[PDB]
Order: structure tokens, then C-alpha cells, then sequence
């Protein structure tokens, strides 16, 4: 069953400044990686599907890219709002997985 | 003219097959760990790419029925696409025939 | 409109069962699977199982023993999940989510705070909190709430009915005796009160009480 | 009528090779290192594989006796898919015949 | 010739706790991997087939998940009766092999 690292756990950025997560998978699984956003006590949210598609509602600010085994999530300027823990998720094999997540720090 | 009715009823009916494979797949599928086909738009693309007998290997099933349910997917593939070579026979045959008089 | 409707809270017993649900509105289609996902404070995301509910089969995780059982009713949208013998390695956040056959969750359930204790169900004591008469003050004021002596978790606290989102921070809880205890604060501009209300509005599920309580200045 | 005999003999006897198919492959595999297959179930879904010619590449032979094994699979697989092609040619033939009054 | 690694070759665990039994192997080989388990002067005896196939006669208790490389066995609340040797077996390719074995200690 697939295993997804995210590395750095936790990531320190300063205000407008560019930041990416990266999540690995075990084998190669495609683009079929998807990611999650979620603030303190809030619920999952899709930020990015298939590994660089936008999703509507979601600043312009939020991209993704990669294919195979490494996949990035990039932030370009962050702010306050992005912080949080992202997680990656994989639909590539079954049953589908979820990464450990980074914590996003400004 | 039945020759033709076939060819086409055998169309309608391979486009049902293929869209009921895609479903079942995925339903037979999820649920095998390593498993690749459950997701429904690829699993489509597989039911098209087993109907034509083409079978690339990116995909095909792992489970008792998902492969029982491809066995119907290539059997209705292979025998529709027989039925249109059929039917184009007796149209040659036919028209060859009125070319000669009768 | 909320796609999903989930239960806020739920108290078992160890050994005990319950059983949450799952309501969906919005666009439903034969190719949706309704996922179960679990997770403990502090920590990330399990995925539990997967239900298919125009044919009602269920897959679940391998890896982690299996507590759950997973119905679905096609009349009423509703997706359960069956949780038997809890014990405290079960409580945690379940959220349920709708995937269109295409691997991602289009969208979340709020999710369900599940707790197994042993102990019993309590509201909430809610305390205003206004300076006192030598503090002074700048072009900003600062009020809050306490919240204590409840069980089992959460508590959903808003100001003025979610009207007054800026300015407003809620402490984790903290427990001391099957009990909890946390407080909200707000911040306004000092000449906006108490000329203009501000009240704060607490809900506790698992007693399903709801209250509120308005902050005046002292006598 | 003999098209419709033949189609029919045609498939009992596909079946037969099939489950002889996947019966020999794994006799002929087992002792070459590497080989996969090697366990009746999945070599009679190898063998369905084959005689539609779908091909997957997710099992095939790799001894000389099981590639051999593995011809008359396709073969009869080819030939009864074909034969049954044919019959529905002498359907559609005849029936546009009795159409035109002969 | 499919290579089967288990590790820890022992694994110690309190009554009634949670233990998992590791099988890595060399190459990817699906879910064909079996297990058995030997009581000392006993024969082996099948206990999970096709990675996480439950077999009749063999408590609840046994479960096993994995596919790929990575295979686990695990036995949730351990009890005296387990305490033995654990083999994994895979079908993936032949020859048939087996694992080094894993010795479960109370
Ligand atoms: S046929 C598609 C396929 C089967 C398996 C052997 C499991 N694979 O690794 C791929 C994805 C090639
Ligand atoms: S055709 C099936 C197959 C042959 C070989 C080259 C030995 N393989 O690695 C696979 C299993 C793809
Ligand atoms: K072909
Ligand atoms: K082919
Ligand atoms: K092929
Ligand atoms: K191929
Ligand atoms: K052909």
C-alpha cells in the first residue's frame, strides 16, 4: 500500500516570501496526487487535484506540479490565511492514503 | 435491411457494455489492495481499450470479477466489430451480385 | 449549501457502540462513494472505509482493526458508519467525505468529536469577563467569556452569532477532573462599547444546549 | 445449418483448449526461474487473455513449451472468434437473399 | 529468485497487546504472499493466505495486510497460544520461497 512522506514535517517562511511542501510517494503513481488544506479546528479542504489542477474558489495564489514519485505544492507569497497543515492523498492504487503533513509557519 | 440493423444495434450495445464495464470494474476493483482500476474515466478508457482487444497493459483487473467483467467487455467488443465485417460482407456480396445481372 | 451534515458530538462508554451519521444534499450521483476518515488530536488523517450507495458495498482499511460497519439509506441521502467496543483509542474527529469516483474529496463533513469515557455528559457554565474598573484603556477594548465545567468536547464559540469574526481568539480547552474549561476573547474598538452589544454564543452538542450571554461593564 | 453448428463446436472447443491451455502453461512454466505463471487461476484468466488476443502483459511464458502452449491458444482463439464472424455472414447473406425474393 | 526479509527475527509484547510481524520483498509481487506459523515441534500451519485471506479454523485475532513489497501480519490482543515462529511464503514467482522467520516472544 502506498506510502506518501511529507518532508520537511514543518515548514518557517516569512511574509510574501515563496514556499513549497513536498510529498514523495513509495512507487510511481502518476499525477493522481491530491492536496489538502486544514486550519486549527476546521475541516479538510481541496486546495489542488491531479497534481497541478486548480480547483475553483481557491486564490490564484496556490499551484502544484510533479509526476511519478515527487510531488510539490507551492504557495507563491504566502500570508497569514495559509497557515495550517497540508496534506498530500493518493487515488493512484487502493485503498487511497494520506501523507503525515507539514505545518505551514509564518 | 437486417445486415445493417445489426451493425448498428450491435453499436448501441457496446457503448452499454463498455459504460455497465466501467461501473462494475471499479465496483469489483476497489477493495484489492494494489488494485488500478477504480476511478470511472480511466476504467472507461480500459473497457475501450480491452472492447478493441487493443490492451496496452496500463491498466487491466486483478479481481475474480473484474476479470469476469472484462471477459464481457472483450467478447461483446470482439463479436460487435465481427458483426460490422459481417455486415460490410453482404453489402459486397450483394452488390457484386447486381453488378452480374441478378 | 452544506454538503454534508454530521453530528457534533458523541459520548460512549467503553465497550459500548454508536452509530454517526452522514447527510448529503446538493448533486448526487450513482458514481459517489462516501469515505470516512478518522483523526486523533494532534495528529493526521486515517482513511477508515468507502461506501458505494447506489449498490451499497463497502471496502475497509486493512492495516487497522476493523471497528466500523458501513450502511447507507438511498430514500434519505444518509450515510452510517457503526463503530462497536470503543474503547479511548477510538475517540477522535470522524469526518465523511464525497468522492465522484475520480479519487479526491470534493468536499468534508464538519465531522464528529467522538469521546469514550466513562464519565457524564455536562453543559457548560458561561462567565462574562469585562475589565475591571481600573483598567484603562486605548482605542482598543478587550472582552471574553469563560466556558467550564463541561464534558465531553467541543464547544463552538462565536460573538454577536459569527457577525464579529475579527479580533476573537478561543483558547484550547484544558481538562481537570471529567471536566473542561476554555475562554474566547474579543477585541473591539474601545469607543464602539458598550454602546454597540457584543455577546458571545456558546453550543456544547453533547448536551445539545446552546446559550448565550451578553458583556456589560461592571457596576 | 452447418454455420451455426460449427459456431457452437467452435466454442465448446475454445473452452477446452482454454482450460488445457491454462492446465499445460503451468506445467511448462514451473521450473523456469523468474517465471509468473505459475498457478491455474490466473493462467486461465492468461489464456482468456490470449485467445481474444488482448494481451495485457501482466502474465505471459517464457519457456519454450509454454510459448508453444501459447500459439494454439491465440490460434484457436483467432479461428473460433473468426468462425463465428463467418456465420453471421451466412446469416446476414442468406436473410438479405430471401429479402430479394430468391 | 524472490527474496523474503523478515525483521525483527524476534518481537517481544505484553499480554493482550498489539503486535505486527514484518515481510519485505526484493522485487514487487502483489498480495502472493502466505503465512504460516510453528509452535515448537509442531509443523508449519497456514494462517493468512493471499497477504489478508482469512482461513477457516484460525481465530479472529489473525490478520494480515500489505501488497507490493511490504507485507504485515498482526495479531490483535496477543495471547500465550501465539508464542512461535512465523514464516512468510510468496507465489509471485518461482521457486516458491520462504522468509528467515520472526519469533514471537511474551
Ligand atoms: S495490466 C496492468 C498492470 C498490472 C500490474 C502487473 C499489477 N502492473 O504493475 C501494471 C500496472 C503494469
Ligand atoms: S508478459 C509479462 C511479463 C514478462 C516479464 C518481462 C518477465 N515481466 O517482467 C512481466 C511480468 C511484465
Ligand atoms: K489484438
Ligand atoms: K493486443
Ligand atoms: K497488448
Ligand atoms: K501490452
Ligand atoms: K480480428
Amino acid at each position: 500500500d502506498i506510502l506518501l512522506t511529507q518532508s520537511p514535517a514543518i515548514l518557517s517562511v516569512s511574509p510574501g516570501e515563496r514556499v513549497s511542501f513536498s510529498c514523495r510517494a513509495s512507487q510511481s503513481i502518476g499525477t493522481d496526487i491530491h492536496w489538502y488544506q486544514q486550519r486549527t479546528n476546521g475541516s479538510p479542504r481541496l486546495l489542488i487535484k491531479y497534481a497541478s489542477e486548480s480547483i475553483s474558489g481557491i486564490p490564484s495564489r496556490f499551484s502544484g506540479s510533479g509526476s511519478g514519485t515527487d510531488f510539490t505544492l507551492s504557495i507563491n507569497s504566502v500570508e497569514s490565511e495559509d497557515i495550517a497543515n497540508y496534506y498530500c492523498q493518493q487515488s493512484n492504487r487502493w485503498p487511497f492514503t494520506f501523507g503525515s503533513g507539514t505545518k505551514l509557519e509564518i | 435491411a437486417l445486415h445493417w440493423r445489426a451493425a448498428g444495434a450491435a453499436t448501441v450495445l457496446l457503448v452499454i457494455v463498455l459504460l455497465a464495464g466501467s461501473y462494475l470494474a471499479v465496483l469489483a476493483e476497489r477493495g484489492a489492495p494494489g488494485a488500478q482500476l477504480i476511478t470511472y474515466p480511466r476504467a472507461l478508457w480500459w473497457s475501450v481499450e480491452t472492447a478493441t482487444t487493443v490492451g496496452y497493459g496500463d491498466l487491466c483487473p486483478v479481481t475474480l470479477w473484474g476479470r469476469l467483467v472484462a471477459v464481457v467487455v472483450m467478447v461483446a467488443g470482439i463479436t460487435s466489430f465481427g458483426l460490422v465485417t459481417a455486415a460490410l460482407a453482404t453489402w459486397f456480396v450483394g452488390r457484386e451480385q447486381e453488378r452480374r445481372g441478378h | 449549501q452544506v454538503q454534508l451534515q454530521q453530528p457534533g458530538a458523541e459520548l460512549v462508554k467503553p465497550g459500548a457502540s454508536v452509530k454517526l451519521s452522514c447527510k448529503a444534499s446538493g448533486y448526487t450521483f450513482t458514481s459517489d462513494w462516501i469515505h470516512w476518515v478518522k483523526q486523533r488530536p494532534g495528529h493526521g488523517l486515517e482513511w477508515i472505509g468507502e461506501i458505494i450507495p447506489s449498490y451499497g458495498r463497502a471496502n475497509y482499511n486493512e492495516k487497522i482493526q476493523k471497528k466500523a460497519t458501513l450502511t447507507a439509506d438511498k430514500s434519505s441521502s444518509t450515510a452510517f458508519m457503526q463503530l462497536s467496543s470503543l474503547t479511548s483509542e477510538d475517540s477522535a474527529v470522524y469526518y465523511c467525505a464525497r468522492e465522484r469516483g475520480d479519487g479526491y474529496f470534493a468536499v468534508w463533513g464538519a465531522g464528529t468529536t467522538v469521546t469514550v469515557s466513562s464519565a457524564k455528559t455536562t453543559p457548560p457554565s458561561v462567565y462574562p469577563l469585562a475589565p475591571g474598573s481600573a483598567a484603562q484603556t486605548n482605542s482598543m477594548v478587550t472582552l471574553g467569556c469563560l466556558v467550564k465545567g463541561y464534558f465531553p468536547e467541543p464547544v463552538t464559540v462565536t460573538w454577536n452569532s459569527g457577525s464579529l469574526s475579527s479580533g476573537v481568539h478561543t483558547f484550547p480547552a484544558v481538562l481537570q477532573s471529567d471536566l473542561y474549561t476554555l475562554s474566547s476573547s474579543v477585541t473591539v474598538p474601545s469607543s464602539s462599547w458598550p454602546s454597540e452589544t457584543v455577546t458571545c454564543n456558546v453550543a456544547h452538542p453533547a448536551s445539545s444546549t446552546k446559550v448565550d450571554k451578553k458583556i456589560v461593564p461592571r457596576d
